[PDB]
C-alpha cells in the first residue's frame, strides 16, 4: 500500500556512482562523465556539450525541444537526435540526472578522514596526523618493508630518508630488494586494499581478550568498525574516492536575473580545471614535484567541495565570504532538514494584525 | 547650553576634510621602484576639490551621488636624468557630507554610524585557575596591526604570544629587540622576578633569539638571524603594517608612565619594556597598579565617517601603490608621466564599496526629524571592527557607570540589538581622541559657578572627584541647599556634606538622550515604558496639520532645528513675498535673502517631507524667527501627534488588553491622516531575441484600460491608479505581429493613490542608465491614508495600542458640556505598567486646553518640592476652573476624575472617570498579506516567502509539533506535501478543489528528493527500498524520480 | 607539521638550488638531443601504426639498447632539472596577478606549463640567458589560463581584448576630452556599432553569487514552471473545444483533430491523411472547409471567443 517501507545508508562504491551517471544512448554511446568545467555559452545561453550543465548528460534544457533545434514539440517522444545526441523529453529530468565526475588520482573523502572518529585512522591503525601527511603529500609510507632491516610496515618516511633509501637501493653491492614506497590518497588506497578484515577481526578479538583498560577499548572500537564492514560487505578502500557524482544541475541552479550561480558550480570547476591540468601532466611526464602538487591540489578541491573549511583553508568567493558546499547544504538551522523537511512555507496562508472583538464566540474568529 | 545636537557627524568630516587625508596621502607619497630610477612624491598637502556637479538637490531628484573630485599634485623625479614632470592627478570622487550631516548616495540619504570599539593601548588582567592562584596577562592592542599579549605562568614565568601562535618566554623577544641584559635589568623595578625567567628558559643572546622567534613564528624552515629581524620589523616595527594611533600613544603614555613623543606610533623597547614592569608590579602588589575594565568609557572610542574613511582611503593607496609599482618597473623606458602612472580605480572603489556597501553605512531614518536626529547620535558595538551578535554576551549589554551623562540608559532598541545600539546623551560630546566627555559646573565651597565656563570631563577623569547630580537645588547665587548631598565618587553612589562637592552636572536631562528628553514626567515612568515610549517617539508619522504638545518638555524647539527642515530668518525685517514655493526676506536697510520650500517629497520611509510657510507678505519678521517649518513641526518646535479628548475607562470589550476604541471624529477631522509616497521602478532591458519596448500597444488589453498612459505608454501625472491599474506600459519580444508579450508595471494589490511624479532617463539623455538597460521610468504615487482599524497609536509615555472600533461620534462618552471623547483608554494597563506619567500630562492637557495656554515641564521636576508635579498640575487646573466658570472641570473631591454619561442610553458611569487631552502619535507601517498559489522556490520547489512577491507563511516545526500533539494527521500531511512542495500533488488539488471532487491521496515532496540527490551527490550510497513479500526474493530498490 | 599548502609547496621548491648559465647550456644540449630522439620515434610510430618497442627504437638509432636508454634517461632528468630548477621563477613571475580570477596556486600550475614549454624550445645556440626566453612562455601561460579559467561563464580571449582595447580607448578620449565620453563617441571611435558596445558591457558582467544578502538572494527568485493555475486553464479548455467538436459530424471532427495534431501535437498534412483515410487528397481539405463553416456560426462555438 506503501510505496517503500525502509531508508538504507551505505558506503558508495565507484561501479555505484558510475551506474547513477552513467546512461546509454541509442547510438551506442555511453554518457555520463563531466569533461569539460563550462557551463553555459556567453552569447547563445546555451549549455555547452560536455560540461557541468550538459543536455546529453543532465537533459534538454526546453522540454521537448532538441539541442541543435532539430526535434521540437511532443510529437517527437524518446527521440534521441543525431546531430547532437540530445533526449527530446521533458525538461523535467534535468533535476534528476547525475552524471559523474572521473579522476585522474585517487582523493579521500573528508568525511572519512577528518571527524571525531577517523575511521580511516582507526581501521589502519595509524595516528590522525600520519593519514593527514601521506594524504597531503608530506611524508611517505613503506607499503612494502621488503628486505629492509629498519624499515616497518607502514612506516612514515620524510623526504630525506626516502632518498636516503634510493640511495641504499640503487648501491652497486644492495641485497635490497622488494621496497615499495606510497605517497598520496593511492597510498592510502593500497593499505586499505591489504586489509583482509577476518583475519583483522580475529587476532583482534584475541588480544582483546588478554586486554584492558583504554588498550581494551581502542581495540574495541577498531573491532566495531572492522565488524561492520564484515557485515556491510563493503570493502574500506571505497573510502577513497576514484569517482565523484555530480548534482543535477536544477538543484545548483544557474538563472538569469545578471546570472545567479550557485557556489556548487565554481567548487566543481575548480574540481574539474585541476583534473584535466592534472591528466595533462601525467600525459606529458611532468617533474615530480609539479605533479604532486597538483595531486594535492585536487584533494584539496574535492575536499571543498565535500565540506568546504572541513581541513584546510576556506575558499572565499568573489567577495570575502566561504563558499557553500555540499556539506554545508544539509546542516545547520539553515540546512536542507530543518528549513525545508521539518518546517516548510505553506500554501493558503495569510498573516495580519489581530484586533479584540468582544461579540465573538470562543468558535469564532473574524476574518477581513 | 544645549550645542549643536548633529556635530559628532561634522567635526568628524571637517577633520577628515583638513587633516585625515593630508595624512593619508603624505603617509604613503613617496613611491620609488625596485631599480631606484623613479620616484612619485605626492605633495599631498595642497590636494585641491573641485565643486560638486549636478547639485544637493539634482543629485536627489536624478538619483545621482553628491560628490566632488580630488585632485593632488604629484612630481615624478628621474633619479639620474632629474627630469621633473610636474602634474595634478585625479585620484577620486568624495561623496560630500551635507548641511545636515548626511551623504547622498545613489540618489538615497545615508548616514555614517559612530562603532563604539576598544581603545588602543596596554589593558592587564588578573584571571584565577580552578585551583591556583591568580595569574596576570596583559594585551597590547594597536589601532592597526598584531597584538602582543603578555602572560604570567603559575610558576612565575613570563610569556609572550605574539599573534595567536604558541608562548615563547619574553627573554627571546627582549633580546630580539636589541637588548642587552643591563637595560633591561635596570627598567625593571623588581629585576629578581625576571630573573627568575631568565635562568629558567637560559640567557638567550640577539642571534639566537632572532633564530628561535623565527623558528617558532614561521615553523620548517632553516632560522636565520636576519630572517627574524625582518621578521620583527615587519611584525611591531613596519610603520605600514603596525600603528598604535594618537590614541594608542597616548593611552601608552599614560598607563605605562612614559614619555615618548606623539609623533611615533609603532612599539618601541621603552614601551615593552615598561609593560613588562608594569605586570611584575601588578604581579607583586606594588601599590600604583591595577587591572583594567573593557567596559569602562574610559578605554572605548568612538569612531565616525572620518575615521573609517580614513582607513578606506589607505586601503585604496595601498592598492594603487601596488599598481604604480607594477606600471613604473615594467617600463622599460621613460615615457612615464604622472598623469598615466596613477589609476584611480582602486580608491574609486574602496570609496564606493564603503558609502554603498558596507554595514557602518546606514540608509537613513527618516520617518520624522526626531528619527533623523537620533540616527546620527547613535552609537554601535557591530560592525567591521567591533562585535558580532552571537559574540556579545550579557557583559557588554549593560549600563556601565561609566555611562553616566554619556550614553544614554533607556534609549536602544528591543530584540537581538537590546544593549548593542545606544543613544549619545544630550550635552554628551566626543573629542579629538574619541572619549565622550560631559560637562560640568565647579563648585567652590559649596558654591555652584555658573559664571565660569562648564568644565567637560571624561570617565575616566571624573573617577577620583565627588560629583553632584543635575538636579541638586541651589539658592539665591549658587550654594547648594541641603545637608546631604549624592554624589559620585569612583563609579558608586554615595553621599556627602556639600561642602566636599568637586563639580555638579549641568542639567536634570544630563543623563538621557534627546528623545528620552521629551517625555513629560518622566521621573513617574518606569524605565521599560519609558524605553517604549522614547522608541516608539521615533516611528510617528508627520501628520496632515501637525500640533504641539500641551505639555511639552522644553527640547522641541531644539530638536526640529538640527533636522534642517525649518527655516529661520537671520535678519530683522520684512517680509515681501510667501507662497506655497518661495518666501523672501528684505533685510531692514540691506539685500534681498529668498528660500525656496521643498513640497510633497518623499524620505526613504516614504513619509512626506513637506515645508510649508508660516508668514503673511508685507511681515515684521525678527532674527531667529520662525519662518517655515517643516511635516512633523508647527511653530519652531517638534510636533509628531496631536491632542485629543482621552477617557479613561473600559468599554465594552473594545480596550481588551491594550486595544484602543477611538471616535470617528479622528476619521472626518483628518486627525492623524498622513502622507505616504511609494516609488515604482520599470526597466526596458534588451533580450537575446531583441529589446523591449515602453508603448501602449499592449496584447490582450481594450482602449478602457489605456484611458491615462501619455501616448507614450507611460501614465500620466494627477491619475487616480487603483489596483492593477497600468502604470507604464511595456512590452518584450518572446519568442515562440503576435509575438509581443505583455509584461507592463501595474500597481500591487492594495495599493491606490495619484500620481505626483514621472521621471523618465535613457541613456541618450545623458543618465547613467544600468548595464543591459535602456530606459528607466519612475513612478512615485501619493496618497492620504486616514486612522483606520488595525493601526497603531502611541503616547510619550509607552502606552502602545491597536486601533479596533471607530464608534460614531453619538456613542461615545460625552461629558458635562456635551463634547464626546475622542479615545478611551483601559487604565488596567496603567498600574501594572507604572507608567503613572500619562496620568498627569493628561491632566495638565486639560488645563491647558482649558486656560489657553502650553505648558514646558521638564523631567525630574522634584528638585523644588517634595511634590512638585502633582502641586502643579491640581493648581493648574483648579485656575482653570476658576478662569472658565465651570465648576464641573475640576473637583475637589476626585481631583483628576469629571462626571462622563453613555452616549447609547444617556446614563451616567457610576463613578467619576480621569479625562483630559492627551498628546497621542501614528506610528508607521501595510502587512495584510494572503496567498492560495503563488510564485515557488528554485530548489525546494516551495512556496517563496515575502508580501512583495505573493509569498506564504512559514509552517516551522514548532507549528509541526503543535499538529502532531493535537492527534492531527491530516492537517499536518496536506501542510506538509500538498501545500508545499508535492509538485504533481498541488495542481491536483486545486484541480479537486475547482471541479468540487476529493482530493486525492499526496506523494513524496520534492524536498525530499533534493535531499536524496544532495546525500547521493556526497558519495552517501542511501536509498529507498520495498520490503520483499514472499520468502526466496531480494528487496527492491524504489525510485522515486519517476 | 604546517597545514598550510601555500607554504609547504614553497619549501618544497627551496630544496632546488637555481642553475647556472654553464649548467642551462649543457641542460640545453641534453633537452635537444631528447627531443630529436622523441621525432624519431614518432615516425616509427607512424610507420607502425603503434608504439615502437625499446628495441626497435635502439634499433632505428643503430644503438644498443642499454646505450640507447641510458641517453633517454640522461634526456628525461635534464629536462627534468630544467623546469624543476626554474619553478622559483614561476612563482615569481606568478605572483604578479593574484587577484584576477585565479588562486595563486591554479597560477603557479599554469606557469609550470608555460615553464616546460619553454624548456622545450629553448635554444642554447641563440647565446640568451634562459630566463628571459621562460618568462614569455610562463606570462603567455598564466595569461591564457586566466582568459579560459577566471570566469564560470568563459569569455574567449578576443572578447578580453576587445574589452581592454574598449578601455584604453575610452580613457584616451577622456584625456583627449577633458570628460567622460559617450557612448556614441566610444562607438564611433571603436568604428562599431552601439549595440555591439552594450553586448559587450553585458556580456563583461561577473555573474553574482546566489547568496548574497539581501537573508539571502536565491531566496528571492521565482521558479520557471507553469503556474498550477494556468495548468487549469489548458484541461478546461480542450473539454470546451472537444464539447463543440462532438457537435461536428463525426469523419469531420476526425480530420480536425489530425489536421491540428489535437492528439498527437504533430500537425498532419492532407496526405498522410489521403493516405490513412479511405479517400486520397482534395478530399480532406472539402471535409474541413465544410467543418470549419459549421464551427464558424455564432451557433455551437461562442465560448471559446473569449479565449482570443
Ligand atoms: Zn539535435
Amino acid at each position: 500500500e506503501q510505496r517503500f517501507d525502509y531508508v538504507k545508508i551505505a558506503l558508495a562504491s565507484p561501479e555505484r556512482i558510475r551506474q547513477w551517471g552513467e546512461r546509454t544512448l541509442p547510438n551506442g554511446q555511453v554518457v555520463g562523465e563531466v569533461t569539460k568545467p563550462e557551463t553555459i555559452n556567453y552569447r547563445t545561453l546555451k549549455p555547452e556539450m560536455d560540461g557541468l550543465f550538459c543536455e546529453k548528460i543532465f537533459g534538454p534544457a526546453k522540454d521537448w525541444e532538441c539541442h541543435c533545434g532539430k526535434y521540437k514539440r511532443v510529437r517527437h517522444r524518446g527521440i534521441v537526435c543525431e546531430r547532437c545526441g540530445v533526449e527530446v523529453t521533458e525538461s523535467r529530468v534535468r533535476r534528476h540526472r547525475m552524471g559523474f565526475i572521473k579522476l585522474a588520482a585517487p582523493v579521500a573523502h573528508v568525511w572519512y578522514l577528518k571527524g571525531i572518529p577517523s575511521y580511516i585512522a582507526i581501521l589502519l591503525d595509524m595516528p590522525l596526523r600520519d593519514v593527514e601527511q601521506i594524504v597531503y603529500f608530506n611524508s611517505y609510507v613503506v607499503l612494502n618493508p621488503g628486505n629492509h632491516s629498519e624499515l616497518q610496515y607502514k612506516q612514515l618516511l620524510n623526504e630525506d630518508q626516502w632518498m636516503e633509501i634510493e640511495d641504499q637501493i640503487y648501491a652497486e653491492e644492495s641485497d635490497l630488494e622488494g621496497i615499495e614506497v606510497g605517497i598520496g590518497a593511492e597510498a592510502l588506497q593500497q593499505l586499505l586494499q591489504d586489509l583482509n578484515l577476518n583475519e583483522e577481526s580475529e587476532k583482534l578479538r584475541q588480544e582483546i581478550a588478554e586486554s584492558k583498560g583504554q588498550k581494551r577499548a581502542k581495540l574495541i572500537k577498531r573491532l566495531r568498525v572492522i565488524d561492520n564492514f564484515i557485515g556491510t560487505e563493503s570493502r574500506p578502500e571505497w573510502m577513497v574516492l576514484n569517482v565523484i557524482p555530480v548534482i543535477p544541475p536544477d538543484l545548483r541552479p544557474m538563472v538569469q536575473l545578471r546570472f545567479a550561480t550557485s557556489d556548487l558550480n565554481d567548487l566543481y570547476r575548480r574540481v574539474i580545471n585541476r583534473n584535466n591540468r592534472l591528466a595533462r601532466l601525467q600525459e606529458i611526464l611532468a617533474p615530480e614535484i609539479i605533479v604532486r602538487n597538483e595531486k594535492r591540489m585536487l584533494q584539496e578541491a574535492v575536499d571543498a567541495l565535500i565540506d568546504n573549511g572541513r581541513r584546510g583553508r576556506t575558499v572565499v568567493g568573489a567577495n570575502n565570504r566561504p563558499l557553500k558546499s555540499l556539506s554545508d547544504i544539509i546542516e545547520g538551522k539553515q540546512g536542507r532538514f530543518r528549513q525545508n523537511l521539518l518546517g516548510k512555507r505553506v500554501d493558503y496562508s495569510g498573516r495580519s494584525v489581530i484586533v479584540v472583538g468582544p461579540n465573538l464566540k470562543i468558535h469564532q474568529c473574524g476574518l477581513p | 547650553h544645549l550645542p549643536d545636537l548633529v556635530a559628532i557627524q561634522r567635526n568628524s568630516f571637517r577633520w577628515f576634510l583638513e587633516e585625515g587625508l593630508i595624512e593619508e596621502l603624505e603617509s604613503f607619497s613617496p613611491i620609488t621602484d625596485y631599480t631606484g630610477k623613479l620616484e612619485l612624491h605626492f605633495l599631498g598637502k595642497q590636494y585641491k576639490l573641485k565643486r560638486p556637479k549636478y547639485d544637493v538637490d539634482e543629485a536627489k531628484r536624478r538619483d545621482g551621488t553628491y560628490s566632488v573630485q580630488m585632485y593632488v599634485p604629484t612630481r615624478l623625479i628621474n633619479k639620474e636624468t632629474g627630469e621633473i614632470k610636474e602634474q595634478e592627478v585625479f585620484i577620486g570622487d568624495l561623496p560630500l557630507m551635507t548641511d545636515r550631516g548626511t551623504f547622498i548616495i545613489n540618489g538615497a540619504e545615508r548616514v555614517i554610524v559612530n562603532q563604539i570599539v576598544r581603545s588602543p593601548g596596554v589593558y592587564y588582567k588578573s584571571e584565577r585557575d580552578k585551583n591556583g592562584r591568580l595569574t596576570h596577562n596583559a594585551s597590547l592592542i594597536p589601532n592597526r596591526g598584531a597584538w602582543l599579549k603578555f602572560e604570567t605562568d603559575k610558576n612565575g614565568l613570563v610569556w609572550v604570544r605574539i599573534d595567536k601562535t604558541r608562548k615563547l618566554s619574553a627573554q627571546v623577544l627582549l633580546k630580539a629587540l636589541g637588548l642587552s641584559d643591563n637595560e633591561i635589568y635596570d627598567k625593571l623595578r623588581h629585576p629578581e622576578y625576571y630573573q627568575k625567567t631568565i635562568d629558567k628558559e637560559g640567557q638567550f643572546s640577539e642571534d639566537e633569539a632572532l633564530m628561535e622567534l623565527y623558528r617558532k613564528l614561521r615553523p620548517g624552515e632553516p632560522p636565520t638571524v636576519s630572517g627574524g629581524q625582518q621578521l620583527l620589523e615587519s611584525r611591531f616595527f613596519d610603520p605600514k603594517r603596525y600603528d598604535l594611533g594618537r590614541v594608542g600613544r597616548y593611552k601608552l603614555n599614560k598607563k605605562l608612565g612614559l614619555n615618548v613623543a606623539d609623533t611615533v606610533r609603532t612599539l618601541t623597547s621603552e614601551d615593552i619594556l615598561a609593560a613588562i614592569d608594569y605586570l611584575i608590579n601588578l604581579e607583586l602588589d606594588l601599590g600604583g597598579c591595577e587591572v583594567d575594565d573593557i567596559d569602562h568609557l574610559g578605554n572605548r572610542r568612538v569612531r565616525s565617517v572620518g575615521e573609517l574613511l580614513q582607513n578606506q582611503v589607505r586601503v585604496g593607496l595601498n592598492r594603487l601603490e601596488r599598481i604604480i609599482r607594477e606600471r613604473m618597473t615594467v617600463s622599460d623606458s621613460d615615457s612615464l608621466s604622472p598623469a598615466s602612472l596613477v589609476n584611480p580605480k582602486p580608491l574609486v572603489a574602496a570609496i564606493k564599496e564603503f558609502f554603498g556597501s558596507s554595514q557602518l553605512s546606514q540608509f537613513m531614518d527618516q520617518t520624522n526629524p526626531l528619527a533623523e536626529l537620533t540616527h546620527k547620535r547613535r552609537l554601535s558595538a557591530l560592525g567591521p571592527g567591533g562585535l558580532t551578535r552571537e559574540r556579545a554576551g550579557f557583559a557588554v549589554r549593560d549600563i556601565h557607570p561609566s555611562h553616566y551623562g554619556r550614553i544614554c540608559p533607556i534609549e536602544t532598541p528591543e530584540g537581538p540589538n537590546a544593549g548593542l545600539i545606544g543613544s549619545l546623551a544630550t550635552h554628551a560630546r566626543v573629542n579629538d581622541y574619541g572619549f565622550i566627555e560631559t560637562p560640568f559646573w565647579r563648585v567652590e565651597e559649596g558654591r555652584v559657578r555658573k559664571d565660569l565656563a562648564p568644565v567637560y570631563m571624561t570617565a575616566d577623569q571624573e573617577d577620583d572627584l565627588r560629583v553632584a547630580p543635575g538636579d541638586v537645588a541651589t539658592d539665591d547665587a549658587g550654594y547648594i541647599l541641603g545637608t546631604t548631598i549624592p554624589v559620585r565618587y569612583r563609579q558608586d553612589f554615595t553621599t556627602t556634606t556639600p561642602e566636599r562637592v568637586d563639580y555638579v552636572a549641568l542639567s536634570p536631562v544630563q543623563i538621557i538622550s534627546v528623545a528620552t528628553s521629551l517625555i513629560p514626567f518622566l521621573e513617574h515612568d518606569d524605565a521599560n515604558r519609558a524605553l517604549m515610549g522614547s522608541n516608539m517617539q521615533r516611528q510617528a508619522v508627520p501628520l496632515l496639520r501637525p500640533e504641539r504638545p500641551l505639555v511639552g518638555t522644553g527640547l522641541e524647539p531644539q530638536a526640529a532645528r538640527d533636522s534642517g527642515m525649518v527655516i529661520t530668518s537671520p535678519v530683522d525685517g520684512t517680509i515681501s513675498y510667501v507662497d506655497a514655493t518661495h518666501i523672501e526676506v528684505t533685510a531692514d536697510t540691506g539685500e534681498k535673502y529668498g528660500y525656496a520650500l521643498q513640497k510633497y517629497q518623499r524620505s526613504n520611509q516614504d513619509t512626506c517631507l513637506n515645508q510649508r510657510p508660516i508668514v503673511f507678505e508685507g511681515d515684521r519678521v525678527q532674527r531667529g524667527q520662525v519662518i517655515a517649518d517643516g511635516s512633523a513641526t508647527e511653530k519652531g518646535e517638534l510636533a509628531l501627534g496631536q491632542n485629543i479628548l482621552v477617557a479613561y475607562m473600559p468599554w465594552e470589550g473594545y480596550n481588551y488588553e491594550d486595544a484602543i476604541l477611538i471616535s470617528e471624529r479622528l476619521v472626518y477631522d483628518d486627525v492623524y491622516t498622513s502622507i505616504h509616497i511609494e516609488k515604482f521602478e520599470i526597466e526596458a532591458r534588451q533580450t537575446k531575441l531583441g529589446p523591449e519596448e515602453i508603448t501602449r500597444e499592449i496584447p490582450n488589453v481594450g482602449e478602457d484600460a489605456l484611458r491615462q498612459l501619455d501616448e507614450n505608454g507611460i501614465i500620466r501625472v494627477g491619475a487616480w491608479v487603483e489596483s492593477g491599474d497600468i502604470l507604464v506600459g511595456k512590452v518584450t519580444p518572446k519568442g515562440e505581429a503576435r509575438d509581443v508579450r505583455d509584461n507592463s508595471l501595474r500597481v500591487p494589490n492594495g495599493e491606490k493613490g495619484r500620481v505626483v511624479d514621472v521621471r523618465l532617463f535613457t541613456r541618450e539623455q545623458g543618465d547613467e542608465l544600468p548595464p543591459g538597460a535602456n530606459m528607466v521610468v519612475r513612478v512615485y504615487v501619493a496618497q492620504k491614508r486616514k486612522i483606520q482599524v488595525g493601526d497603531k497609536m502611541a503616547g510619550r509615555h509607552g502606552n502602545k495600542g491597536i486601533i479596533s472600533r471607530i464608534l460614531p461620534c453619538e456613542d461615545m462618552p460625552y461629558l458635562p458640556d456635551g463634547t464626546p471623547l475622542d479615545i478611551v483608554l483601559n487604565p488596567l494597563g496603567v498600574p501594572s505598567r507604572m507608567n503613572v506619567g500619562q496620568v498627569f500630562e493628561c491632566m495638565l492637557g486639560w488645563a491647558g486646553q482649558l486656560l489657553d495656554a502650553r505648558f514646558k515641564v521638564t523631567p525630574f521636576d522634584e528638585m523644588y518640592g517634595a511634590e512638585a508635579s502633582r502641586l502643579t498640575v491640581n493648581a493648574k487646573l483648579s485656575e482653570a476652573r476658576e478662569q472658565t466658570g465651570q465648576p464641573w472641570v475640576f473637583s475637589d473631591d476626585e481631583p483628576g476624575k469629571i462626571q462622563v454619561y453613555d452616549g447609547r442610553t444617556g446614563e451616567p458611569f457610576d463613578r467619576p472617570v480621569t479625562v483630559g487631552r492627551a498628546y497621542m502619535l501614528k506610528l508607521v507601517h501595510d502587512k495584510i498579506h494572503a496567498r492560495s498559489t503563488g510564485p515557488y522556490s528554485l530548489v525546494t520547489q516551495q512556496p517563496l516567502g515575502g508580501k512583495a512577491q505573493q509569498g506564504g507563511q512559514r509552517f516551522g516545526e514548532m507549528e509541526v509539533w503543535a499538529l502532531e500533539a493535537y492527534g492531527a494527521a491530516y492537517i499536518l500531511q496536506e501542510l506538509l506535501t500538498v501545500k508545499s512542495d508535492d509538485m504533481q500533488g498541488r495542481n491536483e488539488a486545486l484541480n479537486a478543489i475547482v471541479k468540487g471532487k476529493a482530493i486525492p491521496r499526496p506523494g513524496t515532496p520534492e524536498s525530499f528528493k533534493v535531499l536524496m540527490r544532495e546525500l547521493q551527490s556526497l558519495c552517501l550510497d542511501i536509498a529507498v527500498y520495498k520490503a520483499s513479500t514472499e520468502d526466496y526474493e531480494e528487496d527492491k530498490e524504489v525510485d522515486l524520480m519517476a | 607539521y604546517t597545514e598550510d599548502s601555500i607554504r609547504l609547496y614553497l619549501q618544497e621548491i627551496g630544496r632546488i638550488r637555481l642553475l647556472r648559465a654553464d649548467e642551462e647550456i649543457e641542460l640545453a644540449r641534453q633537452i635537444a638531443d631528447l627531443l630529436a630522439l622523441e621525432r624519431i620515434r614518432d615516425e616509427l610510430l607512424e610507420q607502425l601504426d603503434r608504439l615502437p618497442s625499446d628495441a626497435e627504437w635502439a634499433a632505428a638509432v643503430d644503438s644498443p639498447l642499454d646505450e640507447f636508454r641510458r641517453r633517454l634517461f640522461r634526456g628525461r632528468r635534464a629536462k627534468d632539472k630544467m623546469v624543476q630548477s626554474n619553478l622559483r621563477l614561476v612563482v615569481s613571475i606568478a605572483k604578479k596577478y593574484m587577484n584576477r580570477g585565479l588562486s595563486f596556486q591554479d597560477l603557479i600550475q599554469e606557469g609550470s606549463l608555460g615553464l616546460i614549454r619553454a624548456a622545450e624550445k629553448f635554444d642554447h645556440e641563440k647565446g640568451y640567458k634562459f630566463s628571459t626566453y621562460a618568462t614569455w612562455w610562463i606570462r603567455q601561460a598564466i595569461t591564457r589560463a586566466i582568459a579560459d579559467q577566471s570566469r564560470t561563464i568563459r569569455l574567449p580571449v578576443h572578447l578580453y581584448e576587445t574589452i581592454s582595447r574598449i578601455k584604453k580607448t575610452t580613457k584616451l578620449l577622456s584625456q583627449e576630452m577633458g570628460r567622460k565620453p559617450t557612448e556614441e563617441e566610444i562607438a564611433t571611435r571603436m568604428e562599431m556599432t552601439i549595440e555591439k558596445l552594450r553586448f559587450i558591457a553585458k556580456s563583461a558582467q561577473l555573474p553574482i553569487s546566489l547568496e548574497t544578502p539581501i537573508s539571502r538572494l536565491g531566496d528571492f527568485i521565482e521558479a520557471d514552471g507553469e503556474t498550477p493555475e494556468d495548468e487549469v486553464a489548458k484541461n478546461l479548455l480542450r473539454e470546451d473545444l472537444e464539447g463543440v467538436l462532438s457537435t461536428l459530424s463525426p469523419r469531420e471532427r476526425d480530420v480536425l483533430r489530425l489536421r491540428y495534431g489535437l492528439d498527437d501535437g504533430r500537425m498532419k498534412t492532407l496526405e498522410e491523411i489521403g493516405q490513412l483515410f479511405n479517400v486520397t487528397r482534395e478530399r480532406i481539405r472539402q471535409i474541413e472547409a465544410k467543418a470549419l463553416r459549421k464551427l464558424r456560426h455564432p451557433n455551437r462555438n461562442s465560448i471559446l471567443k473569449e479565449y482570443i
